C-alpha cells in the first residue's frame, strides 16, 4: 500500500541529545481534535506509536487557522531546531533572496502539506516524538513519533528544498522578475506587479503548484475590516518610519518643556551627541508648572538642531549574521503598540507601531499575538530569522491564551518584561 | 510467572557497557538464605543461572527488612542505573482528587509483584548478572541473569506501566465505562455498576490479568471503599486529607517549620481559609536544619488561628462534566488571597490560596488578577475547561487597570460579587499639571559609605525645608524626600522628582507593604484631592538642581 523512496541522513549537533521538553496542559475541546487529527493521520502512515525506549518530546497545540470549523495540529519545535537546525542552517541551508524587502508585493501560501511525502530517517526520528495530553492527568500520553517529514520542523523545508527547485521551475521562468523565498511551511512570493496582475500571478503558481504534485496551497479566505479577501499581501513599499511624534504645540510651558527635556535626553545614546543646554536653562529655575514661558533666543539652536536630526541616522542598520535580531513590543494604548526590532541594544534596525481599532474587540492578549505575527513575517521578508520577543506580559497569561489567536505555522522564541518602562511614552524606538 | 507480552529493546547509553564488579563475600548463614530464594526463583524463571562467558555482576543484599518471617534479598543496581539509556518518565505527576468524577463503585487490585513477570528484552538480561560465592570457596561462580524487569532499575516502572496498558487494552476495548487506572502497584478500577455486577467485572479482570501472566491474589476485589492514595483519603463520594496532625512545641529548628510550613500548605486543598504567611515570613534563614527559631508572635497568631480551622473537618465533592465551573476569589489580607471553586452552590470541590511573595510594592488589583490566573491555570491542568469567575472587583476599577496597566492582562467570564472588602483603587494620580497649587521641587541624598541621609524640598514661592536622616538609603530618601514634600502642601499639589525608581514606584499606584515609608506616602495620596507627579533627570541640572542638590549636600 506504500511507495517507499530514499532518506537524507538527519544527525545531531556537536555531543547533543535530543530535546525533552514537556507537554503544556491543553484545555478538553483541544485534546478531542488532537486525537481526531492524529489518528487519520496515524492511518495515513505519516505518525506512530512509540514505547519507553524514547524518551524524547516536543509541544503539539491546537489552532483554528482562518476562520472557525477545523483544527491546525501544531509543534513547537522550536527546541530541536536549537538542537539540529543551527548545522542545518550550514549543511543545508535555504539563501535568503535579499531583494525580497524591495519587491512591491509579498504573499504567502501554505505549502507546508508538501513535506508530508517525503520519508524521514529511521535512526532519527525518536527525536521528533510528540505526547497527546489527558485531561487531569489520568490516562498515561497518548504518544506518537514522526514517521515522514514534519511540519514544523526547520530542518523539513531543508530537506524538499530540492525537490521544491525542481517543482518550482517552470513558474521561475516563465515569471523571471518573481522572487520567491521559501521559509519553512510557507512561501513568500513577490512582485512588482499591482494587485489585480499579482493576484492572478498568485493562482497562476497556485496551479501550477496543484498540477505539479501534490503540493497544496490552504484556500484563504476572510473578511475582517482590514482587506483580507484574496492573500496574505505584504506591501515591502511602505517600509518607511517615524514613530517618534515630537509635539508642535509643547514648548509653550514649563511642564511641556519639562517633557521635552526628557525624551530629548535619551536621544543621547541612541544618537550619539545632541545639543539641549540652551534650552534646559529656559527652566533651570524652580518655577510652576503651568508657566506659560516663552522659548530663549539661542533655544531653537536646541530644538531645531535635533529636530532635523530626528530626520537622518547613520551607523544603525547593519545587520550581523552572526548574531540575531531582538524584538520588543511596548503598549501604548486602546490599538496601537510599537515595536523595536535591533540586535546590539539601542542601534534601530526596524521600528513600527503596531495597531487596531478602538471600536474593535480592544483585548489585550489579541493584539499582544497578532502584534507578534506581525513583526515576524516582516523580519522574514527581511532578515530571514525570526527575532527573540521580549514581552510586556506574564508569563504565565501568555502561556495560557497565545495559542488561541495565533493564526500561523512558526513560533519565535519569546521573553517577558519584569520592569515598566518610559519607553512608551508617545512612542519610542529602544 | 513469565508474561508472554511483547517486551521492550533497552539500551546502554553509547560508549558505555554494563557493570561489573564482585560483592562482599559473604558467609554460611547468609548464603543460604539467598540459595533458597534464588533456586526457586529460577523454578519460576524470574532468573537464570548463566555460568561462564559472561564477564559482568552486581551485589546482593540480604534485607529481611523490618524482621519479616519469610527471608527476602534485594539486588543494589546503582552502577546499572547509571549506564543504561534514559526512558519516558511514568510520574507525569498525580490525577487529583478535585477532577475525579463519581464512578459509583470503586475497588483496587494489588499489582505489587507483578514487575517480575512482565520479561526483560533477551539481550539487556546479561547487563543484570550478579554473583553469590560460597564459604569454602569450593564451587564459586554461582551466577543468575534477570529475566524479568528486576527492582529498583530505571526502565523496570517505565516498562511495566506501558507492558500492562497494552494489556488491558483488550479488556479496556471490548468493555468501556468500566474505566480503569493504574500507578505502580495499584489498580483502581471503578464503574457504575451494582456491586455484584461490579463484582464480576473486577474477576473478569483479575483472570485476564492471571491469564496474561501476572497473578493477583486480591481475594475477590480484597480492597476496602476509602483509600489512602499519595496522603489523599479517599470515599466512594467524596474526598479530603485524614491524618494532618500537627503538633507543637516550645523551641522548633528550620528542621520543624519546614514540615510545620507543609503540613498547612498541603491542607490548603480542602480547608475553606488558610495562610502559611507568618510562618514561613521568618525561615529567611536558610541556615542548618538544627538551628532553632524563635517563632513571633505573629505566626502563633497564624498556627492557632489555622488550628481552628483545621481542627474541626472538612469534606470534597468530586466533578460532573454537566454542571457548570464557578471560582470566587476572597481577599484575606496582607496580600494573601483565598479561593474556592464549586458547580451545586457552597459544598465545594476545591480550595486553595494565592500570595505574591519576594517582590513588594505590587498591586490589589493586579494581585488579583495574578491570582485569577494561578486558578485558570490550575483548571485546565485538572478539569479540562475554565471557571466562569466571581469576583470581587467593580467593572470600573478594573478597566482602569488594563488600559492604564503597562503590561497586558487578560481575565475571561467573570462576574461582580458583594462583600466588605472591596476591590478598588484607593487613588489615582493627574494626567496634566495642576494650576496654581504649589510646585514642589523635591531632592534627596545620602552617603554611599557614610550612610547619613538628608530630604526636604523648595517651592515655587521660596518655602524651603530639609529632614536630616541616619539609616536611610538613597532610595528611601528619595522617597522619603517626596513624603515630606507630600505633609507640607494644602489640597492639591504638583512635585517634580529627582528620582525615577520613587517615580515608577509610585505610578503604579500601589497599597501595601511592610514599610512604614511607602505606607505613609500611600495615606497621604489616599486623602489628597489631586496630586501630580512630574520627574526630572539627576546629574544634568533639569529644573532647580542648581541650588536643589546645594542645599542637601553633605560633608563628603
Ligand atoms: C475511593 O476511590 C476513588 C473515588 C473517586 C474517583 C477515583 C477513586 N479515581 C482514581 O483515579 O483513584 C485515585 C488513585 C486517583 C477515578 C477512577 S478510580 C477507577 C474517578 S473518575 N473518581
Amino acid at each position: 500500500p506504500i511507495s517507499p523512496i530514499e532518506t537524507v541522513p538527519v544527525k545531531l549537533k556537536p555531543g547533543m541529545d535530543g530535546p525533552k521538553v514537556k507537554q503544556w496542559p491543553l484545555t478538553e475541546e483541544k485534546i478531542k481534535a488532537l486525537v481526531e487529527i492524529c489518528t487519520e493521520m496515524e492511518k495515513e502512515g505519516k505518525i506512530s506509536k512509540i514505547g519507553p525506549e524514547n524518551p524524547y518530546n516536543t509541544p503539539v497545540f491546537a489552532i483554528k487557522k482562518k476562520d472557525s470549523t477545523k483544527w491546525r495540529k501544531l509543534v513547537d519545535f522550536r527546541e530541536l531546531n536549537k538542537r539540529t537546525q543551527d548545522f542545518w542552517e550550514v549543511q543545508l541551508g535555504i539563501p535568503h533572496p535579499a531583494g525580497l524587502k524591495k519587491k512591491k508585493s509579498v504573499t504567502v501560501l501554505d505549502v507546508g502539506d508538501a513535506y508530508f511525502s517525503v520519508p524521514l530517517d529511521e535512526d532519527f526520528r525518536k527525536y521528533t516524538a510528540f505526547t497527546i495530553p489527558s485531561i487531569n492527568n489520568e490516562t498515561p500520553g497518548i504518544r506518537y513519533q514522526y514517521n515522514v517529514l514534519p511540519q514544523g520542523w526547520k530542518g523539513s523545508p531543508a530537506i524538499f528544498q530540492s525537490s521544491m527547485t525542481k517543482i518550482l521551475e517552470p513558474f521561475k521562468k516563465q515569471n523571471p522578475d518573481i522572487v520567491i523565498y521559501q521559509y519553512m511551511d510557507d512561501l513568500y512570493v513577490g512582485s512588482d506587479l499591482e494587485i489585480g496582475q499579482h493576484r492572478t500571478k498568485i493562482e497562476e503558481l497556485r496551479q501550477h503548484l496543484l498540477r505539479w504534485g501534490l503540493t497544496t496551497p490552504d484556500k484563504k479566505h476572510q473578511k475582517e475590516p482590514p482587506f483580507l479577501w484574496m492573500g496574505y499581501e505584504l506591501h515591502p513599499d511602505k517600509w518607511t518610519v517615524q514613530p517618534i511624534v515630537l509635539p508642535e504645540k509643547d514648548s509653550w510651558t514649563v511642564n511641556d518643556i519639562q517633557k521635552l527635556v526628557g525624551k530629548l535626553n535619551w536621544a543621547s545614546q541612541i544618537y550619539p551627541g545632541i545639543k539641549v543646554r540652551q534650552l534646559s536653562k529656559l527652566l533651570r529655575g524652580t518655577k510652576a508648572l503651568t508657566e506659560v514661558i516663552p522659548l530663549t533666543e539661542e533655544a531653537e539652536l536646541e530644538l531645531a538642531e535635533n529636530r532635523e536630526i530626528l530626520k537622518e541616522p547613520v551607523h544603525g542598520v547593519y545587520y550581523d549574521p552572526s548574531k540575531d535580531l531582538i524584538a520588543e513590543i511596548q503598549k501604548q494604548g486602546q490599538g496601537q503598540w510599537t515595536y523595536q526590532i535591533y540586535q546590539e541594544p539601542f542601534k534601530n534596525l526596524k521600528t513600527g507601531k503596531y495597531a487596531r481599532m478602538r471600536g474593535a474587540h480592544t483585548n489585550d492578549v489579541k493584539q499582544l499575538t497578532e502584534a507578534v505575527q506581525k513583526i515576524t513575517t516582516e523580519s522574514i521578508v527581511i532578515w530571514g530569522k525570526t527575532p527573540k520577543f521580549k514581552l510586556p506580559i506574564q508569563k504565565e497569561t501568555w502561556e495560557t491564551w497565545w495559542t488561541e489567536y495565533w493564526q500561523a505555522t512558526w513560533i519565535p522564541e519569546w521573553e517577558f518584561v519584569n520592569t515598566p518602562p518610559l519607553v512608551k511614552l508617545w512612542y519610542q524606538l529602544e | 510467572p513469565i508474561s508472554p507480552i511483547e517486551t521492550v529493546p533497552v539500551k546502554l547509553k553509547p560508549g558505555m557497557d554494563g557493570p561489573k564488579v564482585k560483592q562482599w563475600p559473604l558467609t554460611e548463614e547468609k548464603i543460604k538464605a539467598l540459595v533458597e530464594i534464588c533456586t526457586e526463583m529460577e523454578k519460576e524463571g524470574k532468573i537464570s543461572k548463566i555460568g561462564p562467558e559472561n564477564p559482568y555482576n552486581t551485589p546482593v543484599f540480604a534485607i529481611k527488612k523490618k524482621d519479616s518471617t519469610k527471608w527476602r534479598k534485594l539486588v543494589d543496581f546503582r552502577e546499572l542505573n547509571k549506564r543504561t539509556q534514559d526512558f519516558w518518565e511514568v510520574q507525569l505527576g498525580i490525577p487529583h482528587p478535585a477532577g475525579l468524577k463519581k464512578k459509583k463503585s470503586v475497588t483496587v487490585l494489588d499489582v505489587g509483584d507483578a514487575y517480575f513477570s512482565v520479561p526483560l528484552d533477551e539481550d539487556f538480561r546479561k547487563y543484570t548478572a550478579f554473583t553469590i560465592p560460597s564459604i569454602n570457596n569450593e564451587t564459586p561462580g554461582i551466577r543468575y541473569q534477570y529475566n524479568v524487569l528486576p527492582q529498583g532499575w530505571k526502565g523496570s516502572p517505565a516498562i511495566f506501566q506501558s507492558s500492562m496498558t497494552k494489556i488491558l487494552e483488550p479488556f479496556k476495548k471490548q468493555n468501556p465505562d468500566i474505566v480503569i487506572y493504574q500507578y505502580m502497584d495499584d489498580l483502581y478500577v471503578g464503574s457504575d455498576l451494582e456491586i455484584g455486577q461490579h463484582r464480576t467485572k473486577i474477576e473478569e479482570l483479575r483472570q485476564h490479568l492471571l491469564r496474561w501472566g501476572l497473578t493477583t491474589p486480591d481475594k475477590k476485589h480484597q480492597k476496602e471503599p476509602p483509600f489512602l492514595w499519595m496522603g489523599y483519603e479517599l470515599h466512594p463520594d467524596k474526598w479530603t486529607v485524614q491524618p494532618i496532625v500537627l503538633p507543637e512545641k516550645d523551641s522548633w529548628t528550620v528542621n520543624d517549620i519546614q514540615k510545620l510550613v507543609g503540613k498547612l500548605n498541603w491542607a490548603s486543598q480542602i480547608y475553606p481559609g488558610i495562610k502559611v504567611r507568618q510562618l514561613s515570613k521568618l525561615l529567611r534563614g536558610t541556615k542548618a536544619l538544627t538551628e532553632v527559631i524563635p517563632l513571633t508572635e505573629e505566626a502563633e497568631l497564624e498556627l492557632a488561628e489555622n488550628r481552628e480551622i483545621l481542627k474541626e473537618p472538612v469534606h470534597g465533592v468530586y466533578y460532573d462534566p454537566s454542571k457548570d465551573l464557578i471560582a470566587e476569589i476572597q481577599k484575606q489580607g496582607q496580600g494573601q488571597w483565598t479561593y474556592q471553586i464549586y458547580q451545586e452552590p457552597f459544598k465545594n470541590l476545591k480550595t486553595g490560596k494565592y500570595a505574591r511573595m519576594r517582590g513588594a510594592h505590587t498591586n490589589d488589583v493586579k494581585q488579583l488578577t495574578e491570582a485569577v490566573q494561578k486558578i485558570t491555570t490550575e483548571s485546565i491542568v485538572i478539569w479540562g475547561k475554565t471557571p466562569k469567575f466571581k469576583l470581587p472587583i467593580q467593572k470600573e476599577t478594573w478597566e482602569t487597570w488594563w488600559t492604564e496597566y503597562w503590561q497586558a492582562t487578560w481575565i475571561p467570564e467573570w462576574e461582580f460579587v458583594n462583600t466588605p472588602p472591596l476591590v478598588k483603587l484607593w487613588y489615582q494620580l493627574e494626567k496634566e499639571p495642576i494650576v496654581g497649587a504649589e510646585t514642589f521641587y523635591v531632592d534627596g541624598a545620602a552617603n554611599r559609605e557614610t550612610k547619613l541621609g538628608k530630604a526636604g524640598y523648595v517651592t515655587n514661592k521660596g518655602r524651603q525645608k530639609v529632614v536630616p536622616l541616619t539609616n536611610t538609603t538613597n532610595q528611601k530618601t528619595e522617597l522619603q524626600a517626596i513624603y515630606l514634600a507630600l505633609q507640607d502642601s494644602g489640597l492639591e499639589v504638583n512635585i517634580v522628582t529627582d528620582s525615577q525608581y520613587a517615580l515608577g514606584i509610585i505610578q503604579a499606584q500601589p497599597d501595601k507593604s511592610e514599610s512604614e515609608l511607602v505606607n505613609q506616602i500611600i495615606e497621604q495620596l489616599i486623602k489628597k484631592e489631586k496630586v501630580y507627579l512630574a520627574w526630572v533627570p539627576a546629574h544634568k541640572g533639569i529644573g532647580g538642581n542648581e541650588q536643589v542638590d546645594k542645599l542637601v549636600s553633605a560633608g563628603i
